[PDB]
């Protein structure tokens, strides 16, 4: 279905040059991904460690199909950013169901809703978006060394294209160059690792590699050192793509330079596909008998990177003043927790891994959604701050500095509380979902004898909390630097709105002002659902946690 | 709907009404303050109904509601003697905290009341949960509302204060969380009725003890880990300060009864000489330090440190008297420290705008109602008899002396220095010359509001100081369950 | 000065300056011979002394119902 | 106090409340009042669905536990020799 | 005056039979075995719940 | 003997004060055992309270002759002071001991 949509969208896109079609194409991509969820919901009625498909080059598991749906749902939520205008006009005289569904309203919308904004004029943006999704879901379902390489390039090349698709921004083309150049080096290490597996084992099949690993784990002439060493080189390339330390330098630069709406997709979708792919490869290569194999296990690169990410993510975030660089470093610290759970290969840690990945993706999505919504809300506000005037790409990244959030609690108190809840979920304060995620990882690491890493995880968490608190302090402890726009409410600056019936006949005529210009419903509702999932998780945890419990039992089923 | 769940629900309804009433009526700020106050009053009324029905000699948790729809993280509530009086202290204190700020907020009043009401639900949840992870979840849930209370309504140095109280508490609690997770892994559950039944191995108990004690020492606080209290309790708004000193300090004390006395008795017995050295050091170093403190609220904040050391020494005495004294002193300190913060942060700081003790002199001449209550609270802070502060200090110190005499004698010396710093402060403020020449305007005496939030606090300490049996009657059988030891001829009856 | 208007005080500059120096003093602490010895006396020795005496004498005595011909020493 | 329908009816009610507060739109204007039944109706539907999911999850987890005691039994019985 | 009045009328009287209001406060707070029944089922249910997790968490890889 | 009041019917321990034979899995019986431990300890101690009470009346009634007339009441308290102390159930619950050792 994703492939039919890509081909069908491309054909419809090929024969048009109208940039006013961009919003419509984004909405059709939402509809198309909804069918993809339907076809994969249909496919979960079986219990198996895996079914190889299509000549054995692909495979399907219950885990694979669950995370296809999650990738689809995250992509639908993100696609809203380019499918609905950021602002709307609301009035009590056009709020009934008979109104929204039988009557129409008319006003000069173009300036109010930013009809011609850059993020509403890119025809091919939803199409490159679906290309990345195809690479991500193919990587999850990959069963072969060549399939691994093709899927990772497919996802990677699309992300480079998305970082540059805003071709008139000097920042975006610069960020696209950086990701491609360092990303291309990372892809050599993946190809080198895959090639070294093939030249030694004689197979591109992951099944066969697992069989070779399993027999060689006994307790002479062809001792299989290649498998751990190759997967070590192979894993390093995947650590770059999740921005794990010490391979993380690119992301604070790339995430800040590319537009925020692009950053939302680019910084979320890629970690889910790589981590899920790594999870299975960690399980089937994990030696049981303490032999010479286990001492050279490639998974120490994951444990070292988790350690290095816990320190770099929290320490370096202390001095960041630009909000997008802070989120990049906040992400690095969270992949430190994710990588600890992947490294401990226990039933408990795999449940913790599965839960942590989903809740962090939801939470990081909220932070970006709140940050974009605050940017779209400042339209009716002005400021005289000299720092804000000297910012580059203000239209692509309206909020660039933490100081821009100063006194946002006095501009929109409830939206500021949603930001605070999300950030407090990042620190791990109970009873927020973020706490329960960190709690499961720590309990699983503690139960497996990972005491030293568990202690560094708690210590770095206090350091990380400092810059989290620093964002909250700017929003709540100070009065804002933004003033409401005088000419929007000046007792005579009122624009007109017509309310018309099914037959385009006038019903009423109302004069409106800037205080009638609100945030669009898609963004407020998405923030409201996710914020309440974060806050109220303790009453809704049974099904969500039981899903991962069952998934791990299938994976571990002796 | 259990009475205990009613306790957690009323303050949430008050939050709903506070934040929606404008859609039904520009609403006046007086309305919000009246909704919040009545909300806390009905919560107090429910806690009094529970106490009438409460049974003093039952080893079953009372007023528990059957869930039976088990999930991963379920909230079970129940109450026995050790938790019943902390619940009452929370319900009595919070209305007084609301009145103590009636006139002194003047901005973001909706946010102040919603934060104050939420803090009540969380703090009550701490004392009512029947699970060790549930305990931790509520002990920590109060940091973000506490962080935002100080920053929104605190004094000049409220940024450094809010960071200190957040990061100290989190860092210590993270070590308590590690200890709690080890317990749940070995036992499979943190529910009280089945975790206390278990028996941990000595070295496990040893490492479980450090993790928990590191958190309880940051929260006591012990001397040297008390920077956060010096900053937060002073920079906080008056209502925040009352809640912080009279309720939040008690969570570590109540947590010693549920997390270490029943499960870690060997570790507690073998490590008392370390707890007592820290407890003895805190009694002396804090007492000497508050003698030289020049900010009136910091002097009163620093007194909390010295008294918290005394009931921290009591809970580790393994004696019936020390444990009863520790709860009675923690309760007594709740009323008296609340009154002393109202006297300093509410009465003096609203009149003068400063808290430096250098500027005050002879206040008795113009303010005889303030001095009358201030003296009675300075007597109670000195452990004078007919205050609940003496009964708690004497019972807490007797247990400390019997368990380990060298620490008892040193902790006893606090009878001198508590008096010393309490009366010395009292004289430099109420006595010690005529009215300070720095005051240009004359000052008015207690308003009716100030008189009645002090009369209420001095009534509770005095009545409980003459008849402490009201509280001791509901602690005798439950306190007995946490004692560890046996007599030569009573053990192993046949 | 604060949110709620207070009475007019003769805010003495010297006393105001003294109360600010105290609140800012922590920023100027330094490690020297004096400050290292005092900080080592209060934090280590005196506490470890009490800990030594508490450890050494834990269980040394019991006073309960002691009579003539029966000592107080328990160990 | 964990009822799937009551909780999720309220969750949908809370989503609408938080949404209107985020938009800084009035919480209760009479022409918009159809939305709370709608939000709570969709919320109730999500929780009837979660009911069926929880039922199937319970059956499958219960089946897995039996397989786990079954595996331990036939391994222990094999060790009797 | 109220303290003198209330104490006198609350006495059990020359005989050991309780007052009219004394019997109400005992009937309402009966709980003869209610806390003993409810607590036992909760403890047993959570003990089994801890057992099921112990099975799943320790399953052979 | 003093008749057993209605109050001293609802709180009588139906079980002996011991932990031998108790299945710690079964909650009712373990809780009853803990109840029997504590109540026996408290019952033994209030004996000292009544003996102390009687000795007080004896002391005043006898004045200077208290050193010679109140002897039996003196010793009975001293024995109780030597033995009776609420020590809890927790040690005995967690530590079995046998006399045939
Ligand atoms: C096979 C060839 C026979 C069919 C091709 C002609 C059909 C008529 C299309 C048309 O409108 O002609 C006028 C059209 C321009 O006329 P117009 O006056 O400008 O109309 C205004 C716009 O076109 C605006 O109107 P439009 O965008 O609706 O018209 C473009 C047209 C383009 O769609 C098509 O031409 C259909 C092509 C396959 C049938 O329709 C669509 O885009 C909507 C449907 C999309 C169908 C996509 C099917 C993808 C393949 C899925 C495979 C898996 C299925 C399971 O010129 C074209 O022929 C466009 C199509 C390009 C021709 C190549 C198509 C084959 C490519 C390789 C085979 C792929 C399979
Ligand atoms: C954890 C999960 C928990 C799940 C349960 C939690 C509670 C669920 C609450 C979500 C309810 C969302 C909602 O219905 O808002 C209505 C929303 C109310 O917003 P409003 O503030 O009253 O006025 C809109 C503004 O004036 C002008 O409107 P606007 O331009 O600002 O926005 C346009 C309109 C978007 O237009 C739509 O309604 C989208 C329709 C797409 C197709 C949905 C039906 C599929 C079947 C089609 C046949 O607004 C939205 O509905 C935004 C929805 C965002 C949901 C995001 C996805 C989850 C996050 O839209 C309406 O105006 C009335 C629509 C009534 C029918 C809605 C479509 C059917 C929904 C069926 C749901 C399943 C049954
Ligand atoms: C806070 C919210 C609580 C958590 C929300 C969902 C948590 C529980 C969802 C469990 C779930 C959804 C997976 C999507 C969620 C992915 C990640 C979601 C984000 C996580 C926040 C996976 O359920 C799968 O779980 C796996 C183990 O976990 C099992 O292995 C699978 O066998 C099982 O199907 C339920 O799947 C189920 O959906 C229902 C459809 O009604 C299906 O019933 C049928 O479907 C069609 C025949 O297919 C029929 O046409 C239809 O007539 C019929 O009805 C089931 O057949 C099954 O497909
Ligand atoms: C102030 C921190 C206290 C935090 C509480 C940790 C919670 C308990 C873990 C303490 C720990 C390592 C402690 C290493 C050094 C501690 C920190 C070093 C200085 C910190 C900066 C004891 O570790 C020892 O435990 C002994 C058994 O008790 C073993 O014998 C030893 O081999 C083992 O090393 C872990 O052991 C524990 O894991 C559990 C499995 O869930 C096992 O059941 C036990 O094995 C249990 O004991
Ligand atoms: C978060 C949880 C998401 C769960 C989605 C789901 O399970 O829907 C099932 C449904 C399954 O539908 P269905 O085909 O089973 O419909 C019911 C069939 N009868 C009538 C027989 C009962 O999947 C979808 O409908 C796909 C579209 C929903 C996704 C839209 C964007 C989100
Ligand atoms: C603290 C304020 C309480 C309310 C203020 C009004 C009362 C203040 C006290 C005034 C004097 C009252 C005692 C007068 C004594 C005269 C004799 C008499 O009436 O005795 C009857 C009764 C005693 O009757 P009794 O002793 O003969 O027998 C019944 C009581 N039982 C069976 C339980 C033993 O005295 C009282 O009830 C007075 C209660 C006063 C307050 C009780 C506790 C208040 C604090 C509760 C919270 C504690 C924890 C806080 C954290
Ligand atoms: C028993 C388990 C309970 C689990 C949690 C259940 C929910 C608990 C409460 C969570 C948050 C609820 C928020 C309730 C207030 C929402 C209504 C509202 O809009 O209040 C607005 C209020 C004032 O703003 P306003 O009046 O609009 O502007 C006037 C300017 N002149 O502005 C405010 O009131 C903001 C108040 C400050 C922020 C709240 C205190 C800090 C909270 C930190 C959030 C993250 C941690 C969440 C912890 C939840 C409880 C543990
Ligand atoms: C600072 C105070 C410190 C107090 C410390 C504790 C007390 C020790 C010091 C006082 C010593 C004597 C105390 C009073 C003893 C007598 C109390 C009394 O009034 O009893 C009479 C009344 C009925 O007698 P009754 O108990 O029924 O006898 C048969 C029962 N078998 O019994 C009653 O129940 C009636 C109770 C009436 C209310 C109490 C009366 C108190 C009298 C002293 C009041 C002092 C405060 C004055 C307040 C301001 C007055 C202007
Ligand atoms: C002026 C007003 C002054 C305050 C008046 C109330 C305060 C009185 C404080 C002491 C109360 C003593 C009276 C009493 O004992 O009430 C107990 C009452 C009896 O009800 P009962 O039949 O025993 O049912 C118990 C089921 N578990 O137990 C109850 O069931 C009462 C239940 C009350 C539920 C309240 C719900 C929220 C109200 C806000």
């Amino acid at each position: 279905m994703i492939m039919i949509s890509i081909l069908s969208l491309l054909l419809s896109t090929s024969v048009t040059l109208r940039r006013d079609m961009s919003i419509l194409f984004n909405r059709i991509s939402i509809i198309a991904l909804a069918y993809c969820i339907l076809h994969d919901t249909m496919s979960l009625s079986f219990i198996s460690k895996g079914i190889g498909l299509h000549g054995g080059l692909l495979h399907i598991t219950n885990l694979t199909q669950i995370f296809h749906i999650f990738i689809f749902i995250i992509s639908i939520l993100i696609l809203q950013l380019t499918s609905f205008y950021p602002r709307k006009v609301w009035i009590p005289e056009y709020s009934s169901l008979k109104d929204i569904f039988f009557n129409k309203i008319l006003y000069y919308r173009t300036k109010i809703i930013n009809k011609m904004g850059e993020h509403m004029k890119i025809i091919e943006y939803p199409l490159i978006l679906l290309f990345v999704i195809s690479g991500a879901v193919f990587l999850i379902s990959t069963n072969d060394l060549v399939s691994i390489f093709l899927s990772i390039e497919l996802q990677s090349y699309g992300l480079y294209l998305l970082s540059t698709i805003y071709r008139n921004s000097e920042l975006s083309t610069t960020g696209g160059l950086i990701y491609f150049l360092l990303g291309g080096l990372s892809s050599c290490f993946i190809l080198l690792g895959t090639s070294l597996l093939y030249v030694n084992s004689g197979t591109t099949s992951l099944d066969g590699l697992y069989i070779l690993n399993s027999i060689s784990d006994v307790n002479s002439w062809y001792k299989p050192y290649y498998l751990n060493f190759s997967l070590l080189i192979f894993s390093i390339g995947f650590l770059f793509k999740v921005s794990a330390a010490p391979f993380h330098f690119w992301s604070p630069d790339v995430y800040d330079a590319i537009p925020t709406i692009v950053t939302t997709f680019v910084a979320i979708i890629a970690k889910i596909s790589i981590f899920i792919f790594l999870l299975e490869l960690v399980y089937y290569t994990n030696s049981n008998a303490n032999s010479y194999l286990s001492e050279f296990s490639w998974t120490y690169a994951l444990l070292i990177s988790s350690l290095l990410s816990l320190i770099i993510g929290t320490v370096v975030g202390l001095t960041q003043f630009r909000i997008k660089r802070l989120l990049a470093y906040s992400t690095i610290s969270h992949v430190g927790f994710i990588l600890l759970a992947l490294s401990v290969s226990s039933i408990e840690s795999t449940q913790a891994f599965i839960f942590y990945l989903i809740q962090y993706s939801i939470s990081n999505l909220n932070a970006f959604f709140i940050l974009i919504t605050i940017g779209f809300s400042l339209y009716g506000y002005v400021t005289n701050n000299k720092e804000y005037k000297s910012l580059l790409d203000k239209n692509n990244s309206p909020i660039q500095l933490i100081s821009q959030l100063k006194g946002y609690f006095y501009i929109n108190p409830l939206l500021s509380l949603s930001l605070a809840i999300t950030i407090f979920s990042f620190v791990g304060v109970p009873p927020l979902v973020g706490f329960f995620a960190k709690q499961m990882v720590l309990s699983a690491a503690l139960d497996n004898g990972y005491i030293f890493l568990s202690l560094i995880a708690i210590i770095t968490s206090v350091i990380g909390a400092v810059y989290y608190l620093n964002v909250i302090k700017e929003i709540f402890f100070y009065s804002p630097e933004h003033e409401v726009n005088p000419v929007l409410n000046e007792s005579d600056s009122n624009f007109s709105l017509r309310i018309l019936n099914e037959k385009n006949v006038l019903i009423r005529s109302v004069l409106l002002k800037g205080r009638n210009i609100f945030i669009s419903s898609p963004f407020s509702i998405t923030i409201s659902i996710i914020t309440n999932v974060i806050l109220l998780f303790i009453f809704m945890n049974k099904e969500w946690l039981s899903m991962g419990t069952i998934l791990v039992q299938i994976l571990f089923s002796a | 709907m259990s009475l205990l769940y009613v306790l957690l629900i009323i303050p949430i309804i008050g939050i709903f009404l506070i934040s929606t009433i404008d859609s039904f009526y520009f609403f006046n700020v007086s309305y919000y303050k009246k909704i919040a106050l009545i909300t806390t009053i009905l919560n107090l009324i429910v806690s009094l109904i529970i106490y009438i029905l409460f049974d003093f000699s039952n080893n079953q948790f009372q007023f528990i509601q059957e869930n039976l729809d088990l999930s991963f993280y379920d909230i079970y509530l129940g109450v026995d003697g050790v938790s019943i009086y902390f619940v009452l202290l929370t319900t009595i204190i919070m209305p007084i905290a609301l009145v103590s700020n009636w006139n002194s907020i003047t901005n973001n009043i909706k946010s102040y009341l919603i934060i104050m009401l939420l803090l009540e639900t969380l703090l009550l949840a701490v004392f009512l949960v029947l699970d060790v992870l549930l305990f931790y979840i509520f002990f920590e849930s109060i940091l973000p509302p506490l962080f935002i209370l100080i920053g929104l309504f605190g004094s000049s140095n409220k940024v450094r204060a809010s960071f200190y109280i957040f990061l100290y508490t989190l860092l210590g609690s993270l070590f308590l969380l590690l200890s709690i997770l080890t317990m749940s892994s070995i036992v499979g559950t943190t529910y009280f009725d089945v975790l206390l039944k278990s028996s941990f191995e000595y070295t496990t108990q040893l490492f479980l003890f450090f993790g928990i004690f590191i958190a309880f020492a940051v929260k006591t606080p012990v001397w040297g880990l008390n920077s956060w209290l010096l900053r937060a309790h002073v920079e906080s708004p008056l209502g925040g300060s009352i809640v912080l000193a009279a309720i939040v300090l008690k969570l570590s004390l109540y947590g010693v009864f549920r997390l270490i006395l029943p499960i870690l008795p060997q570790a507690s017995l073998n490590l008392t000489y370390i707890v007592y050295a820290i407890g003895a050091i805190t009694v002396l170093y804090a007492s000497f330090s508050t003698l030289r403190t020049v900010d009136v609220k910091e002097l009163i904040a620093y007194s909390s440190v010295a008294h918290a050391a005394i009931y921290l020494m009591g809970v580790f005495s393994n004696t019936i008297q020390g444990l009863e004294g520790a709860i009675l002193l923690g309760l007594a300190h709740g009323f008296v420290s609340s009154g002393l913060f109202i006297c300093a942060g509410g009465i003096l700081y609203d009149r003068t705008g400063t808290r430096l003790i250098y500027f005050f002199r002879g206040l008795t001449q113009i303010m005889p109602l303030f001095s009358l209550f201030f003296f009675i609270l300075c007597l109670g802070n000195a452990g004078t008899p007919l205050t609940l502060n003496f009964v708690g200090e004497f019972m807490s110190l007797y247990g400390t002396l019997e368990r380990l005499p060298i620490a008892g004698m040193l902790a006893s010396t606090s009878i001198i220095f508590s008096a010393a710093y309490s009366i010395y402060m009292y004289n430099r403020i109420a006595f010690g010359g005529s009215v300070s020449l720095y005051f240009i305007d004359c000052f008015r005496d207690l308003t009716k509001r100030e008189f009645f939030i002090l009369f209420t606090l001095v009534s509770f300490t005095v009545i409980l100081g003459i008849y402490p049996s009201f509280v001791l009657d509901g602690l005798h059988y439950n306190i007995s369950s946490v004692v560890y030891g046996i007599e030569p001829n009573a053990s192993y009856l046949t | 000065m604060a949110g709620l208007q207070h009475y007019k005080i003769a805010m003495d500059p010297a006393l105001v300056r003294l109360g600010s120096m105290i609140s800012n003093r922590y920023k100027y602490f330094r490690w020297t011979k004096r400050t290292a010895l005092v900080s080592f006396m209060y934090v280590v020795v005196v506490p470890s002394t009490i800990g030594y005496l508490a450890y050494k004498t834990d269980g040394l005595w019991d006073l309960r119902a002691k009579r003539r011909g029966d000592l107080i020493s328990e160990r | 106090m964990v009822n799937r329908i009551l909780f999720w009816t309220g969750f949908g009610l809370a989503v609408r409340f938080w949404q209107l507060g985020i938009e800084m739109r009035p919480f209760f204007n009479r022409k918009s009042l159809w939305a709370y039944p709608l939000f709570g109706g969709v919320g109730a539907s999500f929780g009837y669905w979660l009911q069926s999911i929880d039922e199937k999850q319970t059956k499958m987890l219960e089946e897995r536990k039996q397989a786990i005691l079954e595996k331990r039994a036939r391994r222990a019985q094999r060790q009797a020799e | 005056a109220s303290s003198f009045v209330i104490y006198n009328i609350s006495r059990p009287g020359p005989n050991g039979e309780p007052s009219s209001l004394h019997k109400w406060f005992s009937k309402i707070s009966d709980y003869k075995d209610e806390w003993e029944t409810r607590n036992t089922l909760m403890a047993a249910a959570l003990e089994q719940a801890a057992h099921d997790k112990h099975l799943l968490l320790t399953a052979e890889r | 003997p003093t008749p057993e009041s209605e109050a001293f019917l609802a709180k009588k321990p139906q079980v002996p004060p011991t932990f031998d034979g108790v299945d710690y899995e079964d909650n009712k019986r373990l809780k009853q055992a803990q109840d029997a431990i504590i109540r026996e300890q408290w019952v033994q101690v209030m004996m000292g309270r009544l003996v102390r009470e009687e000795l007080s009346k004896c002391y005043y009634r006898e004045g200077v002759n208290h050193l010679e007339k109140c002897g039996k009441l003196r010793e009975r308290y001293l024995q109780l002071l030597a033995n009776a102390k609420v020590k809890g159930y927790l040690f005995e619950q967690q530590n079995y001991w046998s006399k045939e050792n």
